[PDB]
């Protein structure tokens, strides 16, 4: 709209760290995937997938 | 002592005996524990693999 806020931004720089872990790498979803031979259940994280 | 031996005397228990204790002339024998024909599972249960 171009209306000021009833109330003040405390608006000022600082520096935020990009931290790691990502989230494309983090995402998961399975639907009959591969599985262990010995136990014929679902394989672990990771692999594919 | 040996196991032959001990299995031998299992086998002559009288069988109005070997209720009288908590087995089962039906399920578990005594003459059961010890093995002779030691079974064989299927490879299923085991496993392999291939470099």
């Amino acid at each position: 709209t171009g209306r000021k806020l009833v109330a003040q931004v405390f608006l000022g720089p600082t520096y935020y760290q990009r931290l790691k872990h990502l989230v494309d790498d983090k995402i998961h979803a399975r639907a009959r995937g591969p599985v262990q031979i010995l136990t014929r259940q679902p394989v672990e994280g990771r692999s594919r997938d | 002592l040996s196991p032959l031996e001990v299995h031998t005397i299992f086998t002559h228990i009288s069988s109005e005996d070997l209720a009288h204790l908590g087995l089962n002339e039906q399920y578990a024998r005594p003459d059961w524990m010890i093995i002779t024909v030691l079974p064989v599972p299927p490879p299923s249960v085991r496993p392999s693999i291939s470099v």
